[PDB]
């Protein structure tokens, strides 16, 4: 971290994965169109 | 009423319940009490109501509320009401979160308001009441609207409890061509009315009737009965009427080109001559229609026609179908090849889509009130000069624009600010940006006004201060370097003559202070001129105009007006004690603002912004201009010389009745000039360096700027403790921009012993403090006032001081926090 010390360090905040043993999964938005279930809510879309 | 909110399922209910209720609050023989009750009902719902349901309430009043009559105020204050709270909705191009965004529709029905109000006000004679409560709806709506919005449907004539009178169509007499063009669209519309029925499945019968779908009179145009004819074509021949009591030539310059069998129209396009008419035409059938529905009110006695508003105020889709039989009469004519011809000043403005913008026209209306001041101020000082006259023939003009234009004035240049500063590269407000010719006109504005206003405040009397705030406001949101690059020769130079006379009038002031028509200069100039030339200057110097606006002339003003103000600086008198702050200020920001090197003029000759480099040499001799830069006003000591001095006071530790001068005037105007001139000169970021660039016009390094603060903390510690220093916070404010570049060194040098000195006053203060504590009675009583005082003096140095500190702290605390500093620490402990 570059600038934890100069900000961050002395105000109490602690890393996000500081003592974690192994790098945090990350999950990316996809842009592949998928078939997913009619939401039973969606707003404008109602299947009977 | 809060439940109103979100209706929009029953959004007719809600709009018969608004337009009752508006009926009620106009209807007569009803208490105050009882109107009173309705009134606020109404209020209540609209507060509410979404903005997008008010529209045909709103349609109503645009109608109603223009006449400016007594009822007239309770909707003055709901369309202000309104307005103030869903600007967003019509103003921002984005629209009102989650409540849309305003249409065409909406937007002209609020123009047709703002200039209906505007012009009955204007015409209208002063009443109080009616002025307190109509400006703030004008300011409300001028608000709502873009300043940019541009009205598709815009009439040049601008013509015109409704009247409904259509045009004498029947007292004119018929053409015999027209005649026969009235029988050919007779069969043309007798087709068209047979496709509608082909279309709705009926056909040719005995009679008319929903299950037969069939009609009895669909027999050919040729045994098409003799009555029919005449039905058929008496619509035409009022038509036909109808544009010769307009006056209108229509010649067969051209020569025109059972199962139905209409020609199709739709081929025929109306140009904008065409649609006009057609526009007419549409509004001569609705207005038949009202009048129609007028006469069955009549019989009826009572009751009003919900379509009864005019044409123009109806929405577009009611004006489309009455729109369809007129545009295909015209339609027809052109094929026919009939021309229509009676001359449009629409035509001659032409699409002039800058012209139709909205803050054009506000501008226009502006600059013509402009003039109209300009008279009626020439009247007002001829008569309270000599011969008075109590008679005043523009009295009305005078309360108009005092109570109505100024304020509108202030409210909408500082609402869309933004947008008269915003250029195509670069654009400041949210959406669109003020043309060319629109940031000529508010410039003019401002120089119309200033004008205006020179030595005529006590004229002016109580509103001088509602102009000079309507001129901080113009010159704020005056965009110079544009109207100087490309502007109309008339526009730049009253802008210059502006610059010209406020340094004439600074001059005059500084000539009398060393020592009718003084005092009014003095009282002119201390009121209105320097505050708006420091105001105009610090717009100038933070927008970087500095460069493009202040040349050649300009300039010239610019070094009268800037060694002036130090000439006198130098003289003593109180009313120059008096005046020292505020020409502090101005000679600031003058020196933040001017784009050439006064201070060091060695190495003028670099500089391209300066009249010497641009103006040829031949040049400059017509003008009443020194042949050397040094010689343009001497008096100005060179930049090292008052750093010199400065450092050489602050040493000595002389005290503020020493050098009121340095403080005031002096000390300000170098901490505007060292940053803006370090930015241009060496150790400046090189962004041109890689192309051929000549040596900076300045010797400004960040050596000066920390030498000058370390002066100026100086001079501040030296004046610690006085009983009475009120330059000391003017100070601090003045040498915030140059603590940025203070080099390390001066945490020890200065600061540290400064706050020292803070501490070991405040840790005396407070153990006398403790000590009046022990004390009691008239003991305590007497010394608290001491402590006292001893206690606001401490405060404020602590205010003058601290400040710089913060900057100062903010910029080192990085490197300190990165390498442990004693120095850090000890000012943390102090």
């Amino acid at each position: 971290l570059r600038f934890f010390a100069i900000c961050g360090l002395q105000e109490g905040f602690e890393p996000f994965a500081i003592n974690m043993q192994r790098p945090v999964t990350t999950w990316f938005s996809k842009s592949l169109p998928q078939f997913e279930p009619v939401p039973l809510e969606h707003p404008h879309y109602e299947v009977a | 009423a809060p439940l109103f909110a979100g209706t929009e399922h029953r959004a007719i209910m809600v709009d018969s319940m608004l337009h009752t209720v508006y009926r009620l609050s106009r209807g007569r023989s009803l208490t105050k009490a009882q109107r009173d009750v309705i009134e606020d009902c109404l209020m209540a719902l609209c507060r509410y109501i979404r903005p997008s349901m008010l529209q045909h309430l709103l349609r109503r009043l645009v109608f109603d509320v223009p006449i400016l009559n007594e009822f007239a105020k309770m909707p003055l204050k709901l369309l202000t009401n309104h307005y103030e709270r869903c600007w967003k909705y019509y103003c921002l191009p984005t629209g009102w979160a989650n409540f849309g965004v305003t249409s065409e529709e909406e937007l002209h029905l609020t123009r047709k308001l703002f200039w209906g109000i505007f012009d009955s006000l204007a015409h209208k004679k002063y009443d109080q009441e009616l002025y307190r409560i109509a400006m703030p709806c004008l300011c409300a709506i001028a608000g709502a609207l873009p300043p940019d919005y541009v009205d598709a449907s815009y009439s040049s004539k601008t013509e015109k409890n409704f009247d409904p009178r259509p045009v004498e169509t029947l007292n004119v007499i018929i053409p015999e061509k027209l005649d026969s063009f009235i029988n050919k669209f007779a069969e043309y519309t007798h087709e068209k009315w047979a496709f509608d029925k082909i279309q709705n499945n009926w056909s040719y019968g005995e009679n008319i009737d929903e299950e037969l779908k069939t009609h009895p009179m669909l027999r050919p145009y040729k045994t098409f009965s003799e009555k029919d004819k005449e039905i058929y074509r008496w619509p035409i021949k009022e038509s036909l009427k109808a544009m010769i009591a307009w006056e209108w030539t229509v010649e067969k310059a051209r020569e025109g080109e059972y199962n139905p069998q209409p020609p199709d129209l739709s081929v025929v396009t109306l140009s904008r001559e065409l649609q006009a008419m057609a526009e007419q035409l549409a509004e001569n059938y609705h207005n038949t229609w009202g009048r129609k529905k007028k006469q069955e009110l009549e019989a009826k006695g009572g009751g009003s026609h919900p379509l009864l508003v005019p044409y123009d105020t109806l929405t577009a889709k009611e004006k489309a179908r009455d729109r369809e039989k007129a545009q295909e009469l015209l339609k027809f004519l052109q094929m026919n090849g009939y021309a229509v011809t009676r001359g449009l000043k629409d035509m001659e403005l032409d699409t002039s889509s800058i012209e139709k913008r909205f803050a054009f026209g506000f501008l226009q209306q502006l600059l013509r009130w402009m003039d109209i001041s300009q008279e009626f101020i020439a009247h007002l000082e001829a008569v309270v000069s000599s011969g008075r006259v109590e008679k005043s023939p523009h009295e009305q003009e005078i309360k108009f624009f005092a109570k109505i234009l100024l304020p509108l004035i202030n409210q909408y240049f500082t609402n869309h600010c933004l947008y008269f500063l915003s250029t195509p590269a670069k654009v400041l407000g949210s959406g669109g940006h003020a043309s060319n010719k629109e940031k000529e006109m508010i410039t003019s504005l401002f120089c119309k006004l200033a004008a205006l206003v020179r030595h005529r405040v006590s004229l002016f009397g109580t509103d001088a201060p509602a102009v000079v705030n309507c001129l901080h406001i113009l010159a704020r949101s005056l965009d110079a370097r544009t109207v100087m690059k490309s502007g109309p020769e008339i526009v730049k130079a009253g802008l210059r003559s502006f610059f010209e006379s406020a340094s004439e009038d600074i001059e005059k002031m500084v000539e009398n202070l060393r020592l009718k028509g003084v005092g009014q200069n003095l009282t002119y100039t201390t009121v209105a001129l320097l505050p708006v030339l420091t105001t105009l200057f610090q717009h100038i110097a933070q927008h970087q105009f500095g460069d493009d606006v202040i040349l050649d002339d300009v300039q010239v003003s610019c070094y009268r007006t800037l060694c002036s103000i130090y000439s006198l600086g130098t003289t003593r008198n109180p009313y120059v004690e008096k005046l020292r702050p505020a020409l502090g200020e101005c000679l600031a920001r003058l020196a933040a603002a001017m784009p050439v090197a006064f201070l060091e003029p060695e190495l003028n000759e670099y500089n391209a912004c300066s009249v010497y480099t641009t103006k040829s040499p031949r040049e400059r001799a017509i003008l009443g201009l020194p042949n050397s830069v040094e010689e343009m006003c001497p008096d100005i000591p060179v930049l090292e010389r008052l750093m010199a001095e400065i450092g050489g006071l602050a040493e000595s530790g002389a005290r503020y009745t020493e050098m009121p001068h340095v403080i005031e005037i002096t000390l300000p105007m170098l901490c505007s000039y060292l940053p803006r001139w370090w930015e241009r000169g060496p150790e400046a970021p090189p962004p041109a360096l890689p192309a051929g660039a000549p040596p900076p016009c300045t010797a400004v390094t960040s050596d000066h700027l920390n030498s000058l603060l370390g002066n100026i903390l100086r001079i501040i510690v030296n004046n610690l403790g006085i009983d009475e220093a009120s330059w000391m916070k003017r100070l601090a404010v003045f040498a915030q921009p140059i603590v940025s570049r203070a080099r390390p060194e001066l945490l020890r040098s200065h600061f540290i012993p400064t706050i020292g000195r803070l501490r070991k006053r405040a840790g005396k203060v407070v153990a006398e403090e403790e000590q009046l504590r022990l004390e009691a009675k008239a003991e305590a009583e007497e010394g608290e006032l001491l402590v006292r005082d001893e206690f606001s003096v401490l405060c404020r140095d602590l205010y003058a001081l601290y400040p710089l500190l913060i900057r100062y702290v903010d910029n080192n605390r990085a490197h300190w926090l990165t390498e442990p500093n004693p120095n850090a620490e000890e000012l943390f402990r102090m």
